[PDB]
């Protein structure tokens, strides 16, 4: 059985050329 | 592929659960495989190849490994 979710959105790599 | 039929993606930078249980850690071109047949607002659940490690991880710290 999967875990439950957090209660926040998932974050995101940087911002780079 | 031609003679295997398992889905993939492959990171592009590390990853760390600082003050958590539930999330995958994992670096930079490190190979995960998928556990569900779509995200959950913007968390994947997966399986690592290496560490064989499992947890929530965000999908855009991963790109689709045939682009």
């Amino acid at each position: 059985h999967i875990p439950p979710a957090p209660n926040w959105p998932a974050p995101t790599p940087p911002v780079q050329n | 592929g031609s003679h295997m039929k398992k889905q993939k993606v492959k990171t592009i930078f590390p990853h760390t659960a600082g003050s958590n249980k539930t999330l995958l850690s994992f670096a930079q071109g490190d190979v995960i495989t998928l556990l569900i047949p779509e995200e959950k607002d913007g968390w994947l659940y997966g399986e690592h190849d290496v560490s064989k490690a499992r947890g929530w991880f965000p999908s855009s710290y991963t790109k689709l490994l045939e682009e």
